[PDB]
């Protein structure tokens, strides 16, 4: 509700394309490529991810595990993406400790 | 935010999932009955639906009995996703319409 930065961020794509994942070890990235972008996310090697090599991701997806930045998601995807995720990942928690409130609220 | 309006006349509308995609779990099962329920309780259609040698016409409140029936014709195969006014794509400035919003719960 607060729209706050997590601490274990996933990274997610801001483009639409096609997953390359390029490995020499001690470093790693993820090449998300289109016809007009080729644009390189470096993640921490420890970081584990969603994505296969070949996979095709739409902006705003998730590339890694962790929570998304409600901001990161407004730009790449707009406002009614932040709107669904946020009441999902709100509902999440609230079914985890068996309350039942309707999704209007 | 209050009821100002019968109806904002907006077409827009959201669309509540019917299935679940957990990564390492192949394939989309169902949602659970109860947060389907949560998702689709008193809400209005905002595209007539049909499935499972019936129809549900559009500007239809959906009461529990046909959130019942939309679970049948999800496991049938026949829906996948279901139009629903939902607030946040309602036209109603400080305020939602009897429409956008549902049930009186
Ligand atoms: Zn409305």
């Amino acid at each position: 509700f607060e729209a706050r930065r997590p601490k274990a961020k996933a990274v997610i794509s801001e483009i639409d394309g096609v997953v390359r994942i390029e490995e020499g070890e001690d470093r790693l990235s993820v090449f998300v490529e289109s016809e007009g972008f080729s644009k390189e996310y470096k993640l921490p090697k420890d970081a584990r991810l969603l994505v296969k090599d070949g996979d095709y991701v739409e902006a705003g997806q998730p590339l890694t595990r962790g929570a998304i930045d409600p901001h990161q998601l407004l730009e790449a995807k707009g406002p009614e993406a932040v709107e669904r995720y946020l009441v999902d990942e709100i509902q999440k928690v609230y079914r985890a400790q068996g309350v039942k409130l309707h999704d209007k609220h | 935010i209050v009821v100002r309006e019968a109806d904002c006349g907006t077409t827009n509308y959201i669309s509540v999932p019917l299935f679940q995609m957990d990564e390492v779990t192949r394939t989309l099962r169902l949602r659970k009955r109860s947060d389907i329920e949560s998702g689709l309780y008193g809400r209005v259609l905002a595209r007539e639906v049909e499935a499972l040698g019936r129809r549900l016409e559009e500007g239809r409140y959906l009461s529990l009995e046909d959130v019942h029936f939309l679970i049948k014709a999800a496991e049938a195969g026949e829906v996948r996703e279901v139009p629903v006014r939902s607030p946040l794509t309602c036209q109603t400035r400080y305020g939602v319409c009897q429409k956008c919003y549902g049930y009186d719960l």
